[PDB]
Parts: structure tokens; C-alpha cells; sequence
């Protein structure tokens, strides 16, 4: 009446829980690079000679 | 004479300073794939990746 040890199982299941991989798409940046410094447009000379 | 010695943090790195529960982590990572140090690794011990969470090794997800 007591318990006594059984057949050896055949196999072993290991269950995990995965979610999936997305595409990709590789957004870098809000605004991206670095954006180049530049003129202001038309600016004018500020300055003159004497005569 | 302090050269290389005395250095300084970039400005976007930081130091971590917030303390967190971190007790659900160990029971995620055995859903993740992880098998606790206790046993039935599935593989051989040496295809298989000891897994460390601060100091207490959780231990063996597979390779």
C-alpha cells in the first residue's frame, strides 16, 4: 500500500512564454545628423569706410 | 601628478541612485526560459549560460 518507484518517463517538456520579433525599421532620430550651421540670408555689410 | 587619476562624467552619463523591489524578476526570468538553480537543466551544463541576478545566481538558461 505504499508508493514505490514507476516506469522512468520518456521525454520532458519545458514550456517558457516569447513574444516576437518586429520589423526593422530603424528610426534614429527626431530630428537626425547634425545639422549644419548657416548664413542668414541677404545680411548686408554693417560697415563702411571714412570718405 | 593626478593625471588619468582624477577623471569626470561625461554630461549625459549619470549614477543610479533608485532602489526597487526586484523579487518579481526572479519569477520572470523562469517564465522567460530560465531553469532555477535547483535542477533539470535540459542541457549539459556546459551548453548553458549561468544566469546571476545581484550576487544570487537564479542560474542556467540554456544556451
Amino acid at each position: 500500500g505504499g508508493l514505490t518507484c514507476a516506469s522512468a518517463p520518456q521525454g520532458t517538456l519545458r514550456i517558457l512564454e516569447g513574444p516576437q520579433q518586429s520589423l526593422s525599421g530603424s528610426p534614429l532620430q527626431p530630428i537626425p545628423a547634425s545639422p549644419p550651421p548657416q548664413i542668414p540670408p541677404g545680411l548686408r555689410p554693417r560697415f563702411c569706410a571714412f570718405g | 601628478e593626478p593625471c588619468g587619476l582624477m577623471n569626470h562624467l561625461t554630461a549625459v552619463c549619470e549614477v543610479v541612485t533608485q532602489f526597487v523591489y526586484t523579487a518579481s524578476i526572479p519569477a520572470l526570468l523562469c517564465n522567460l526560459g530560465v531553469t532555477p538553480i535547483d535542477g533539470a537543466p535540459h542541457r549539459s551544463y556546459s551548453e548553458c549560460y549561468p544566469v546571476l541576478l545581484d550576487g544570487v545566481m537564479v542560474g542556467w538558461v540554456d544556451k
